[PDB]
């Protein structure tokens, strides 16, 4: 997508809709901190079904 | 818990902030025509403001 | 025996994993209270990049 929309030029629509998914990089520590403690439960959950 | 939460949320936000304020500077005064700046402005929603 | 060894290897694994897990992977069960009780910034995680 942004190699093409460089090629022909002009505002590209796909650039525009989704700009957070492109200018914004993903952080993992607010996560897996809480993947980890919820671990247990998970595990228990599956159990049970 | 709570607090501690927070406050890494509101760090990484604002480290975003600055770092898109960083890449802003880099566009000032760029003639295109009748445009003489391009900016990506950040917000927070209110929503999750509160 | 062989059942218990296994599981003591196991559980040896995730305490492992778990120690790097969050939020910059440390001795995270006082240090990020301690770290905000005072001005200061845990070390690692200025190191984080």
């Amino acid at each position: 997508r942004l190699i093409e929309a460089s090629l022909y030029g002009g505002i590209s629509s796909a650039i525009t809709r989704s700009l957070r998914d492109y200018l914004l990089p993903e952080n993992s520590g607010v996560r897996k901190a809480f993947q980890d403690m919820e671990a247990a439960l998970r595990e228990n959950r599956i159990t049970l079904e | 818990s709570s607090k501690s939460v927070a406050n890494i949320i509101r760090k990484t936000i604002q480290r975003e902030q600055n770092r898109i304020r960083m890449l802003n500077q880099g566009l000032q005064a760029v003639s295109f025509g009748q445009v003489r700046g391009v900016r990506l402005n950040v917000n927070v929603r209110e929503s999750h403001a509160i | 025996v062989e059942r218990d060894e296994v599981a003591a290897q196991k559980r040896e694994l995730e305490k492992q994993i778990e120690r790097l897990s969050q939020p910059s992977g440390a001795e995270d069960s006082r240090m990020i209270a301690l770290a905000e009780r005072f001005g200061g910034v845990l070390l690692s995680e200025i190191y984080d990049d």
